[PDB]
């Protein structure tokens, strides 16, 4: 797909479609296109716990797609960091 | 890779936090149960044992409770499970298996009593 470079780029359900890519190349036969993603991932949420939002999420949310862009919303903006695009 | 071969061993059991330990001293054992369910089968290489040993936790209803879907869904197809990020090292950041006694010296590969799982961290710290 298109990686943007912010996540103020990403409407909340354009994000939901690269966690879906990433949920796919999570049963590809190996990880080089996975790690790529997870990167990117990384590199836009700016959360320091990185990818452990995807495979360690907090007994407090639901573990999907929708807890994690939850939970990447509250961070952010509790630190006064720009959000999703509203768009 | 390797060459062919059949599982043996008996493995330990475990509780409801399997990994907590993965990589600390000599990380976590293979499962009883999974031993069970590998044991006396051949495998291709040690590369097909792992494919089949990841496949097997994501069977066991009691280790599969103890990854989240994105981890389970790894396993399902015979990859190892993703660590925390704290525990990645490089381009490894998923378990790796562990043999106690080394190929080098005596062996024992599909000999699930020398074989754990650790972190990539403590893989290369333990060395």
């Amino acid at each position: 797909m298109e990686l943007k470079n912010s996540i103020s780029d990403y409407t909340e359900a354009e994000f939901v479609q690269l966690l879906k890519e990433i949920e796919k190349e999570n049963v590809a036969a190996t990880d080089d296109v996975l790690y790529v993603l997870l990167e990117h991932f990384v590199k836009i949420t700016e959360h320091p716990d990185g990818t452990d939002l995807i495979y360690y999420p907090s007994d407090n949310r639901d573990d999907s797609p929708e807890g994690i862009v939850k939970e990447i919303k509250e961070w952010r903006a509790a630190n006064g960091k720009p959000g999703f695009k509203q768009g | 890779r390797n060459k062919p071969g059949k599982a043996t061993g008996k493995g330990k059991p475990v509780n409801n936090k399997w990994l907590n330990n993965a990589g600390k001293d000599l990380g976590s054992p293979v499962p009883d149960r999974i031993a069970n369910k590998l044991r006396d089968k051949e495998f291709k290489s040690f590369d097909d044992f792992r494919k089949k040993f990841w496949e097997e936790v994501s069977k066991d209803p009691e280790l599969s409770k103890q990854f989240s879907r994105n981890n389970n869904d790894r396993m399902k197809v015979g990859k190892a499970p993703q660590t925390r990020t704290q525990d990645v090292s490089g381009k490894r950041r998923s378990f790796e298996l562990h043999h106690e006694k080394p190929i080098s010296q005596n062996g024992g590969v599909y000999d699930m009593d020398n074989i754990s799982v650790v972190t990539p961290k403590r893989a290369i710290d333990i060395h």
